[PDB]
Protein backbone atom coordinates (compact mmCIF):
# COMPACT_ATOMS: atom_id res chain seq x y z
CA UNK A 1 0.00 0.00 0.00
CA UNK A 2 3.10 2.42 -0.73
CA UNK A 3 5.53 3.39 -2.92
CA UNK A 4 9.59 3.43 -3.14
CA UNK A 5 11.23 6.15 -5.25
CA UNK A 6 15.06 5.21 -6.21
CA UNK A 7 17.85 6.52 -8.35
CA UNK A 8 19.35 10.13 -7.92
CA UNK A 9 22.93 10.79 -6.48
CA UNK A 10 25.87 13.32 -6.99
CA UNK A 11 25.82 14.17 -10.68
CA UNK A 12 27.83 17.37 -12.29
CA UNK A 13 25.92 20.58 -14.05
CA UNK A 14 24.72 18.85 -17.13
CA UNK A 15 24.51 15.34 -16.16
CA UNK A 16 21.39 13.04 -15.96
CA UNK A 17 19.92 10.84 -13.99
CA UNK A 18 16.28 8.91 -14.42
CA UNK A 19 14.71 7.71 -11.39
CA UNK A 20 12.45 5.40 -10.59
CA UNK A 21 9.29 4.51 -8.15
CA UNK A 22 8.31 0.63 -7.44
CA UNK A 23 4.29 1.43 -6.45
CA UNK A 24 3.05 -1.45 -4.68
CA UNK A 25 -0.80 -2.43 -3.49
CA UNK A 26 -3.34 -0.43 -5.49
CA UNK A 27 -4.35 -0.31 -9.05
CA UNK A 28 -1.14 1.34 -10.55
CA UNK A 29 -3.29 1.98 -14.11
CA UNK A 30 -6.31 3.66 -12.56
CA UNK A 31 -4.33 6.43 -10.76
CA UNK A 32 -2.37 9.89 -12.17
CA UNK A 33 1.40 10.05 -11.01
CA UNK A 34 3.10 12.97 -9.67
CA UNK A 35 6.71 13.99 -9.03
CA UNK A 36 7.72 17.14 -6.65
CA UNK A 37 10.43 18.40 -5.32
CA UNK A 38 11.65 19.72 -1.74
CA UNK A 39 14.75 21.48 -1.04
CA UNK A 40 15.83 21.29 2.92
CA UNK A 41 13.13 23.92 4.60
CA UNK A 42 11.03 24.51 1.89
CA UNK A 43 7.60 24.07 0.37
CA UNK A 44 7.09 21.14 -1.97
CA UNK A 45 7.53 22.25 -5.55
CA UNK A 46 5.24 20.64 -8.45
CA UNK A 47 7.71 18.68 -10.96
CA UNK A 48 5.25 17.08 -13.43
CA UNK A 49 2.04 14.80 -13.33
CA UNK A 50 1.00 11.84 -15.90
CA UNK A 51 -2.22 10.40 -16.77
CA UNK A 52 -3.38 6.44 -16.72
CA UNK A 53 -1.72 5.17 -19.68
CA UNK A 54 0.83 7.94 -20.35
CA UNK A 55 0.32 9.82 -23.50
CA UNK A 56 -0.78 13.02 -21.50
CA UNK A 57 2.27 14.38 -19.41
CA UNK A 58 2.39 18.09 -17.70
CA UNK A 59 5.69 19.37 -16.87
CA UNK A 60 6.33 22.82 -14.61
CA UNK A 61 9.47 25.44 -15.99
CA UNK A 62 11.54 22.93 -16.12
CA UNK A 63 11.27 20.70 -19.82
CA UNK A 64 15.30 20.16 -19.46
CA UNK A 65 12.83 15.97 -17.53
CA UNK A 66 10.54 13.59 -19.31
CA UNK A 67 8.08 11.50 -16.83
CA UNK A 68 7.24 8.01 -18.40
CA UNK A 69 5.10 4.84 -16.49
CA UNK A 70 4.92 0.97 -17.28
CA UNK A 71 1.60 -0.19 -15.50
CA UNK A 72 2.50 -3.75 -16.50
CA UNK A 73 5.84 -3.23 -13.74
CA UNK A 74 4.18 -0.64 -11.43
CA UNK A 75 7.14 1.44 -12.25
CA UNK A 76 7.09 5.36 -12.75
CA UNK A 77 10.12 7.15 -14.25
CA UNK A 78 11.44 10.74 -14.56
CA UNK A 79 14.49 10.83 -16.69
CA UNK A 80 16.17 14.52 -16.14
CA UNK A 81 18.99 15.56 -18.83
CA UNK A 82 20.60 19.15 -18.56
CA UNK A 83 20.73 19.85 -14.82
CA UNK A 84 21.36 22.68 -13.04
CA UNK A 85 22.56 23.28 -9.60
CA UNK A 86 19.33 24.74 -8.85
CA UNK A 87 17.63 20.86 -9.70
CA UNK A 88 18.99 19.81 -6.12
CA UNK A 89 16.53 19.24 -3.60
CA UNK A 90 14.65 15.54 -2.33
CA UNK A 91 12.43 13.96 -4.95
CA UNK A 92 9.03 12.44 -3.97
CA UNK A 93 6.46 10.15 -6.24
CA UNK A 94 3.64 10.92 -5.05
CA UNK A 95 -0.96 10.13 -6.11
CA UNK A 96 -3.52 12.51 -6.42
CA UNK A 97 -6.51 11.45 -4.38
CA UNK A 98 -9.14 12.10 -6.76
CA UNK A 99 -6.55 17.91 -15.63
CA UNK A 100 -5.82 21.38 -14.06
CA UNK A 101 -1.57 20.17 -13.93
CA UNK A 102 -0.02 21.16 -10.47
CA UNK A 103 -0.37 20.58 -6.56
CA UNK A 104 -3.32 19.12 -5.11
CA UNK A 105 -4.03 16.91 -1.96
CA UNK A 106 -2.35 14.32 -2.52
CA UNK A 107 -3.24 10.76 -0.62
CA UNK A 108 -0.11 8.57 -0.72
CA UNK A 109 3.88 9.70 -1.41
CA UNK A 110 7.20 8.46 -0.89
CA UNK A 111 10.16 9.08 1.72
CA UNK A 112 12.74 10.49 -1.56
CA UNK A 113 15.44 10.15 -3.29
CA UNK A 114 18.03 12.91 -3.07
CA UNK A 115 19.14 14.33 -6.12
CA UNK A 116 21.94 17.02 -5.59
CA UNK A 117 23.30 18.49 -8.84
CA UNK B 1 -11.01 67.31 -13.50
CA UNK B 2 -11.95 63.38 -11.70
CA UNK B 3 -7.92 62.00 -11.02
CA UNK B 4 -8.46 59.13 -14.15
CA UNK B 5 -4.82 59.52 -15.11
CA UNK B 6 -3.71 58.75 -11.60
CA UNK B 7 -5.03 54.87 -12.32
CA UNK B 8 -5.02 54.57 -15.84
CA UNK B 9 -1.41 55.42 -15.97
CA UNK B 10 0.21 53.93 -13.03
CA UNK B 11 3.51 53.09 -12.83
CA UNK B 12 3.13 49.90 -10.67
CA UNK B 13 -0.29 47.30 -10.82
CA UNK B 14 -1.18 45.04 -8.08
CA UNK B 15 -1.58 41.59 -8.20
CA UNK B 16 -4.94 40.29 -8.55
CA UNK B 17 -5.45 38.73 -5.40
CA UNK B 18 -4.30 42.14 -3.62
CA UNK B 19 -6.24 44.03 -6.43
CA UNK B 20 -6.12 47.87 -5.64
CA UNK B 21 -9.34 50.12 -5.64
CA UNK B 22 -9.18 54.00 -6.55
CA UNK B 23 -12.36 56.58 -5.15
CA UNK B 24 -13.52 59.13 -7.77
CA UNK B 25 -15.97 61.62 -5.35
CA UNK B 26 -16.93 65.25 -5.89
CA UNK B 27 -15.20 65.69 -9.28
CA UNK B 28 -15.79 66.54 -12.82
CA UNK B 29 -15.11 63.40 -15.31
CA UNK B 30 -14.12 63.22 -18.69
CA UNK B 31 -14.69 60.24 -20.05
CA UNK B 32 -13.79 61.01 -23.38
CA UNK B 33 -10.02 60.62 -22.47
CA UNK B 34 -10.78 56.83 -22.12
CA UNK B 35 -13.51 56.04 -24.72
CA UNK B 36 -11.47 57.53 -27.49
CA UNK B 37 -8.19 55.53 -26.86
CA UNK B 38 -6.15 52.44 -29.31
CA UNK B 39 -4.65 49.34 -28.61
CA UNK B 40 -7.00 48.67 -25.54
CA UNK B 41 -7.46 44.93 -25.91
CA UNK B 42 -11.07 44.96 -25.02
CA UNK B 43 -13.25 47.39 -23.30
CA UNK B 44 -16.48 45.38 -23.14
CA UNK B 45 -19.22 47.31 -20.55
CA UNK B 46 -21.01 44.87 -19.01
CA UNK B 47 -23.49 47.18 -17.50
CA UNK B 48 -26.05 46.66 -19.70
CA UNK B 49 -27.21 50.34 -19.22
CA UNK B 50 -23.72 51.49 -20.14
CA UNK B 51 -23.14 49.46 -23.69
CA UNK B 52 -20.55 52.20 -24.80
CA UNK B 53 -21.63 54.67 -22.07
CA UNK B 54 -22.05 58.46 -22.42
CA UNK B 55 -22.11 61.40 -20.17
CA UNK B 56 -24.42 60.07 -17.62
CA UNK B 57 -23.96 61.48 -13.84
CA UNK B 58 -22.97 58.92 -10.87
CA UNK B 59 -22.77 59.51 -6.97
CA UNK B 60 -19.01 57.89 -7.46
CA UNK B 61 -16.93 55.89 -9.68
CA UNK B 62 -14.76 53.30 -8.25
CA UNK B 63 -11.42 52.01 -10.52
CA UNK B 64 -10.50 48.49 -9.92
CA UNK B 65 -7.08 47.55 -11.27
CA UNK B 66 -4.27 44.22 -11.54
CA UNK B 67 -2.31 42.14 -13.71
CA UNK B 68 -3.18 39.17 -14.57
CA UNK B 69 -2.31 36.60 -17.37
CA UNK B 70 -3.95 36.86 -20.92
CA UNK B 71 -6.21 33.81 -21.00
CA UNK B 72 -7.52 34.35 -17.74
CA UNK B 73 -9.02 38.27 -18.91
CA UNK B 74 -12.13 36.20 -20.00
CA UNK B 75 -12.94 35.71 -16.09
CA UNK B 76 -12.92 39.57 -14.97
CA UNK B 77 -16.89 39.48 -15.98
CA UNK B 78 -20.72 38.54 -14.67
CA UNK B 79 -20.64 34.73 -14.43
CA UNK B 80 -17.85 33.03 -14.53
CA UNK B 81 -15.40 30.91 -12.99
CA UNK B 82 -11.99 29.74 -12.58
CA UNK B 83 -9.06 30.82 -10.21
CA UNK B 84 -9.02 34.30 -11.00
CA UNK B 85 -13.25 34.75 -10.52
CA UNK B 86 -13.00 32.09 -7.81
CA UNK B 87 -9.90 32.92 -5.64
CA UNK B 88 -9.32 36.39 -6.51
CA UNK B 89 -11.58 38.71 -8.23
CA UNK B 90 -15.36 38.07 -8.81
CA UNK B 91 -17.85 40.52 -10.43
CA UNK B 92 -21.10 40.12 -9.07
CA UNK B 93 -24.26 39.23 -11.85
CA UNK B 94 -25.99 43.14 -11.09
CA UNK B 95 -22.78 44.69 -12.55
CA UNK B 96 -23.55 48.01 -14.06
CA UNK B 97 -20.03 49.05 -15.77
CA UNK B 98 -16.46 48.32 -17.77
CA UNK B 99 -13.77 46.00 -18.13
CA UNK B 100 -11.10 47.84 -19.76
CA UNK B 101 -7.74 45.74 -20.17
CA UNK B 102 -4.58 46.21 -22.48
CA UNK B 103 -1.48 43.69 -23.29
CA UNK B 104 1.44 45.08 -20.87
CA UNK B 105 4.15 42.77 -22.04
CA UNK B 106 6.10 45.48 -22.44
CA UNK B 107 5.77 47.03 -18.84
CA UNK B 108 5.44 43.74 -16.72
CA UNK B 109 7.49 41.15 -18.06
CA UNK B 110 11.71 40.75 -17.17
CA UNK B 111 14.07 39.04 -19.09
CA UNK B 112 14.51 35.58 -16.91
CA UNK B 113 11.23 36.30 -15.62
CA UNK B 114 9.29 38.84 -13.68
CA UNK B 115 7.79 36.87 -10.64
CA UNK B 116 6.01 39.74 -8.76
CA UNK B 117 2.73 39.45 -9.69
CA UNK B 118 1.02 36.82 -7.79
CA UNK B 119 -2.71 34.97 -7.77
CA UNK B 120 -4.20 32.90 -5.54
CA UNK B 121 -4.02 29.23 -5.73
CA UNK B 122 -5.81 27.78 -3.10
CA UNK B 123 -8.78 28.59 -1.22
CA UNK B 124 -11.70 26.94 1.04
CA UNK B 125 -14.34 28.65 -0.75
CA UNK B 126 -15.24 31.02 -3.25
CA UNK B 127 -15.33 34.57 -3.25
CA UNK B 128 -18.13 37.36 -2.54
CA UNK B 129 -18.26 40.10 -5.38
CA UNK B 130 -15.93 42.54 -4.65
CA UNK B 131 -14.03 40.94 -1.61
CA UNK B 132 -10.77 40.58 -0.94
CA UNK B 133 -8.14 38.08 0.38
CA UNK B 134 -4.89 39.08 1.18
CA UNK B 135 -4.20 36.43 4.11
CA UNK B 136 -1.30 34.04 3.44
CA UNK B 137 -1.96 31.04 5.73
CA UNK B 138 -0.97 27.95 4.91
CA UNK B 139 -4.14 26.20 3.02
CA UNK B 140 -4.67 22.61 4.39
CA UNK B 141 -5.46 20.11 1.63
CA UNK B 142 -5.89 16.72 3.65
CA UNK B 143 -6.69 16.18 6.70
CA UNK B 144 -3.25 16.51 9.03
CA UNK B 145 -3.36 20.34 10.56
CA UNK B 146 -0.12 22.05 8.94
CA UNK B 147 1.14 24.40 12.04
CA UNK B 148 3.07 26.70 9.90
CA UNK B 149 5.09 24.50 8.33
CA UNK B 150 5.11 23.94 4.11
CA UNK B 151 4.88 20.44 2.92
CA UNK B 152 2.39 17.34 1.79
CA UNK B 153 -1.21 18.71 1.73
CA UNK B 154 0.23 22.13 2.93
CA UNK B 155 0.96 24.97 0.56
CA UNK B 156 1.33 28.22 0.84
CA UNK B 157 -1.57 29.76 -0.86
CA UNK B 158 -0.44 32.77 -3.73
CA UNK B 159 1.46 31.51 -6.41
CA UNK B 160 3.01 33.99 -8.69
CA UNK B 161 3.21 34.51 -13.07
CA UNK B 162 6.01 33.01 -14.43
CA UNK B 163 5.98 36.79 -17.01
CA UNK B 164 9.06 36.22 -19.73
CA UNK B 165 8.80 38.45 -23.00
CA UNK B 166 8.66 34.76 -25.16
CA UNK B 167 5.84 32.76 -24.10
CA UNK B 168 2.06 33.24 -25.73
CA UNK B 169 -0.07 36.44 -25.62
CA UNK B 170 -2.23 34.13 -23.63
CA UNK B 171 0.17 33.82 -20.98
CA UNK B 172 1.29 37.85 -21.36
CA UNK B 173 0.60 39.97 -18.23
CA UNK B 174 -2.18 42.19 -19.42
CA UNK B 175 -3.20 44.86 -16.92
CA UNK B 176 -7.24 45.45 -16.50
CA UNK B 177 -8.89 48.51 -15.16
CA UNK B 178 -12.74 47.71 -13.85
CA UNK B 179 -15.09 50.96 -13.66
CA UNK B 180 -18.47 50.44 -11.25
CA UNK B 181 -20.90 52.75 -11.00
CA UNK B 182 -22.84 53.80 -8.29
CA UNK B 183 -26.22 55.06 -7.88
CA UNK B 184 -26.80 56.41 -4.40
CA UNK B 185 -29.52 58.84 -3.02
CA UNK B 186 -27.15 61.86 -3.01
CA UNK B 187 -25.53 64.72 -5.56
CA UNK B 188 -24.52 62.73 -8.83
CA UNK B 189 -20.61 63.96 -8.20
CA UNK B 190 -19.19 62.69 -11.83
C1 LIG C 1 -7.43 58.12 -17.62
C2 LIG C 1 -6.08 58.58 -18.08
O1 LIG C 1 -5.06 57.94 -17.83
N1 LIG C 1 -6.07 59.74 -18.77
C3 LIG C 1 -4.91 60.40 -19.37
C4 LIG C 1 -4.76 60.02 -20.85
O2 LIG C 1 -5.81 60.62 -21.60
C5 LIG C 1 -3.41 60.51 -21.36
O3 LIG C 1 -3.32 60.38 -22.77
C6 LIG C 1 -2.31 59.69 -20.70
C7 LIG C 1 -1.00 60.43 -20.57
O4 LIG C 1 0.10 59.55 -20.68
O5 LIG C 1 -2.70 59.28 -19.37
C8 LIG C 1 -3.58 60.19 -18.61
Amino acid sequence: VQLVESGGGFVQPGGSLRLSCLASGFAFGDHYMTWVRQAPGKGLEWVSDINNYGDNTFYSQSVKFTVSRDNAKNTLYLEMKSLEPEDTALYYCARPRKHFPGLTEYDYWGQGTQVTV
Amino acid sequence: LCPFGEVFNATRFASVYAWNRKRISNCVADYSVLYNSASFSTFKCYGVSPTKLNDLCFTNVYADSFVIRGDEVRQIAPGQTGKIADYNYKLPDDFTGCVIAWNSNNLDSKVGGNYNYLYRLFRKSNLKPFERDISTEIYQAGSTPCNGVEGFNCYFPLQSYGFQPTNGVGYQPYRVVVLSFELLHAPATV
